[PDB]
This record gives structure tokens, sequence and C-alpha cells, in this order.
């Protein structure tokens, strides 16, 4: 609506992307996170913090 | 040793005593570790982020 180039905003967060329900994942858990170099190649949402 | 000696004792052959000819009695085996191995002097910290 406003014309942003490559706008961050989103009108609601996706469900589904590309037929696939997209990851969610707390902050506790990402913050404990190992592997989060697999993760972030796939995205994911994280929640549960403001 | 004849004549001017009057009384002898006699004890067990020590065992620490080896003859020459014997001397491969003597060989043994000592094991060193490898000296690639590495020995910690840092405790280990627990923490957790949750």
């Amino acid at each position: 609506r406003f014309g942003f180039r490559d706008s961050p905003f989103c009108t609601s967060l996706p469900r589904t992307i590309m037929g696939n329900d997209v990851r969610r994942i707390s902050y506790n858990v990402f913050s404990m996170m190992e592997d989060i170099d697999d993760v972030i190649s796939e995205g994911f949402i994280l929640y549960d913090a403001y | 040793s004849k004549m001017n000696v009057s009384y002898r004792l006699y004890i067990k052959t020590p065992a620490c005593l080896l003859p020459l000819s014997d001397y491969m009695r003597a060989q043994h085996d000592y094991v060193s570790p490898s000296s690639s191995r590495v020995y910690i002097k840092d405790p280990a910290v627990v923490y957790t982020r949750s």
C-alpha cells in the first residue's frame, strides 16, 4: 500500500509459504539451539517474546 | 677360608641377584601415553538460557 521498496511489513504473518506451514520457534528454544545454521536456511517465526 | 673360619651362616638366595647369562629375564615393557593428548586445566561452567 505504501510503495516501500522491499517492504518489511506484512498485513499478517503468513500461515503457509509454498504450501507448507511456517515453523514457529519460541525465543527460549531458539536461544538454546545449537543447530541454528540448519534452521535459518528454511525460515522460521520467533514468538513468546516482545 | 678353611682353617681361620670357624662358623658359617647360610640363607636362601636373594631374588634380587641375577646371573649375567640370564639378562633377558630383565627385559620389560613400559607404556607412555601419546604426546598428542591434551590435559584440560579449565573447569566446566554450567548455565541455562531459560
